[PDB]
């Protein structure tokens, strides 16, 4: 009541800058959910004001559609399917598989969305040649991330970077980084052939090159977003919906419990401690 | 009732009990003996809902449905004709008894080892009752080559 | 060596029918990439796609669209958009803030999803009037799933139930079970305003009807994917974009460790244990 | 300002009857830390403290002691730890991968516990004879929890079964629900 | 310890310090590590385990304690929210 009739003044946490849900239209970034939807911006339009608080051009919202379709589901055997595998045959729930399979996405499963973005951005920024760049990145151990694929190597390309580099090159206006990329990956290729732009490289560079080549974003948020870890989440909304899938067709064909056979374990335990 | 042609190269079983190592042997012997089609329909048993065991016919994958209830695996399968019943001593007597008023079970094999004399002597009276044919208590069931398997009858392949 | 050769036979777990990632292909649930980019499909689709198996029409996968922009955030206020800020407030990153809110998404907040569907859709084909159904439910003393908020009444409606209204009786055929729903929802609105009809029962029973009065769920199918689970996951997978953000939005606003006076808590102990 | 001075007036939600953390003495549910760590009470004694709010005698807590001994570790093979190696593997951190191990123990794995107490309560205190229960889910179609293993038997017990029955017939006076369970 | 006491009286060698150290003394001052596992199993985050170990009896005191309170849903009110929204986007 004294708040009401104002004679308080008590500091208030939790500063939120997104999303005034009171009031009498749930009012997102500053744009009513009535305009979001008028204005016919897709999932990556409320992405794009939910997450960055800008309105993005509508190239980029279908780009970060693009980016959502294609890491999406990428086959079970991968650590975070396994785990959301795991706990949907121990007959869990969906929010503690779905939960335990995003609790593998950290460096070395999906980690290439975001350090395949950190390196080719720091190298570019710094001025340094594609052959310099492949030359300093030997010296110093540490294989280029998002460069390298198992199978599809080149006259058989991934064809699902092939989608994502073609929107890219039809409708990004002034794409420098994505064009430093492709040298990158045209001087590795020599070595390799399987040495192509993976699509986790292609997503990274893509998407530093949108954030600091479209409008409204200056140089300084351009890339505050990706040291704190908008590709990490572009990653994590997306292979969500493959793990929901992965939980509810675990769920559909009732699995049991899982064991894990002893023949793929080899304890290695002291002799007596 | 007691008819002559038992198991042929067309027949086809339900198994009573999770018995998943026997049904294997049964669908390898009958990769092995140029069968085209495996000769089990379908499993029971009771104490988990119904799902699809996954079984080996020759070098591919198959499925193997489990039921909860005899009664949806009866309805849902028509075309078997042999019930193979690998319940214990004590829970055979009461699976004969439901199994052998149903219609299209036509042999019922009890392979279970210690069964209650008298509850062998209702259990063949009904039987000669029903008009099955009974190939019942401290088996191993049979064998016909080329034809058919009941559960381990021989050993491994 | 012997499995390549062929003589070996081993019984392989996990059958997962979706995402057969390996071939020259990235084929979804049984459609490859290419044709999931040239039939333009959108993330509902891929939704539809990677969830159900069936290939849903255009006017349901931009329902699913609707439902995932519209089950995005809704304020901070709310028990897991405030787990993800209070866990990024305590510095940790993207997938234990998102999953530390992702882990409150039970009963009381926005799994009401499912139970909503169950509860409309028991009490729909064991038919009774919603005049009824509310006192069999008083009765019993449980609360009816999805027609309840705590901050929204008549008198204070939110905005993304009437978006959803707007399309569910234009772009859907023979929806018979929102009507129901509807009906429920004045029944008790007349008794108190509080107990407005949620989004977390609208998507329910717009669910509900999309699965069984649109084509490809015949009723076996239509009723598994309401007993397994899949219309949590349509709040889960929609609310990721609102934890994301709130976790970018508390990174880039520099706040710290949060504390909860202690004037907001009334210890009430025992005297001497 | 305006609560110092003693006039305004707050609503406090947050009940929380377990450790006071103010004060000059970290207080758990009625007991200080110093008093916890003088009456020489182990873990058992904090867990009765933070949990039940009962300073619960000195063999029930070593019993609890008993019980976080034998709950360790059972092997990599199960599906929790199994989920623990995959995250670790994945290089995270120690509390994703506990976390994310932690996120198994449901009903198929480690919900044995309360689903077999609430099994035996729900059949001793409805009083049934051992021999009608077991027949009464066998006839329902369902196992009893508790009972099982199918490495160990009668022949050759299962000596982490073995040393809680050993406590609990030389500390616990008075237990029914032991005696049902064996008759089962 | 005894040096940062005197600049305020209050920076006292806290728990969560003296935990540390001593855990760390009790590795690499008792037997059976050797100096490479007693420093290794610090970087590993055996320190973390302890806390982590600790501290999941009082949230499971927490979570007990709240079920038998019967205590609802939450809400956080807006009078501690202060949204600072962008103007229109
Ligand atoms: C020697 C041999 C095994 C090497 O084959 P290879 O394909 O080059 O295998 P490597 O692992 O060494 O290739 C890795 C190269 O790709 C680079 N590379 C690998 N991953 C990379 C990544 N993510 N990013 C950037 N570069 C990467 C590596 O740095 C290295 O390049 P470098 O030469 O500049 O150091 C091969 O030449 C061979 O088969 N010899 C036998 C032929 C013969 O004589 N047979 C008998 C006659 S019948
Ligand atoms: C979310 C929820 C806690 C909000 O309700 P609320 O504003 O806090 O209402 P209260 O619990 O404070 O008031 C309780 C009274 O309203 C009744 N009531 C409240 N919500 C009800 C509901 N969904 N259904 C039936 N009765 C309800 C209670 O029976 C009680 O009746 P009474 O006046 O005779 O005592 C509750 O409505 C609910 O659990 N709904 C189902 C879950 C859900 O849909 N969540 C989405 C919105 S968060």
């Amino acid at each position: 009541w004294a708040r009401e009739l104002g004679l308080i003044r008590k500091p208030a946490s939790f500063m939120t800058s997104i999303c005034d849900e009171r009031g009498q239209e749930l009012i997102y970034a500053g744009m009513p959910i009535t305009e979001v939807f008028k204005e016919e911006m897709g999932i990556g339009g409320v992405l794009g004001l939910l997450w960055f608080q800008k309105r993005l051009p509508k190239y980029s919202c279908q780009f970060i559609e693009m980016c959502l379709m294609v890491t999406a589901d990428h086959g079970p055997a991968v650590s975070g399917a396994h785990n959301t595998i795991i706990c949907a045959r121990a007959g869990k729930d969906l929010v503690s598989s779905l939960t335990s399979g995003l609790l593998t996405i950290g460096d070395r499963f999906g980690g290439a969305l975001d350090a395949a973005a950190k390196m080719f951005s720091k190298a570019f920024d710094s001025g340094i040649i594609p052959m310099e760049f492949v030359n300093k990145m030997k010296k110093e151990g540490k294989l280029i991330m998002g460069i390298g694929h198992r199978v599809k190597s080149i006259n058989n390309p991934d064809m699902r970077v092939q989608i994502l580099k073609d929107y890219v090159r039809q409708h990004f206006p002034a794409t420098p980084l994505l064009d430093y990329a492709l040298e990158v990956e045209k001087i590795t290729t020599s070595k390799k052939p399987n040495l192509i732009l993976n699509v986790d490289g292609l997503i990274g560079v893509a998407f530093v090159d949108m954030l600091r080549n479209c409008g409204s974003f200056t140089r300084e948020e351009a890339d505050e977003y990706i040291d704190i870890g908008a590709l990490n989440g572009i990653f994590v909304l997306g292979r969500s919906m493959g793990f929901i899938g992965h939980y509810l067709d675990q769920k559909r064909l009732k699995q049991g419990l899982y064991r894990h056979p002893w023949d793929d374990i080899s304890y290695v335990l002291p002799e007596h401690m | 009732g007691k008819s002559t042609t038992l198991f042929s190269r067309h027949t086809k079983a339900i198994v009573w009990g999770m018995q998943t190592r026997a049904v294997q042997g049964m669908l390898d012997f009958d990769y092995v003996c140029s069968r085209d089609e495996p000769s089990v329909a379908a499993m029971v048993y009771p104490f988990t809902g119904d799902h699809k065991q996954k079984f080996y016919w020759g070098h591919k994958e198959i499925l193997i449905p489990v039921f909860k209830n005899m009664a949806d695996a009866m309805r849902k399968h028509p075309e078997v004709d042999v019930l193979i019943n690998f319940a214990s001593l004590r829970s055979a007597y009461d699976s004969t008894m439901e199994t052998m008023n149903y219609a299209q079970i036509r042999t019922i094999a009890i392979i279970a080892e210690g069964i209650p004399e008298a509850l062998t002597r209702k259990l063949i009276k009904k039987a000669d009752q029903k008009g099955v044919t009974i190939i019942g208590p401290a088996t191993v069931g049979g064998i016909k080559p080329g034809c058919f398997k009941i559960g381990n009858t021989g050993g491994m392949l």
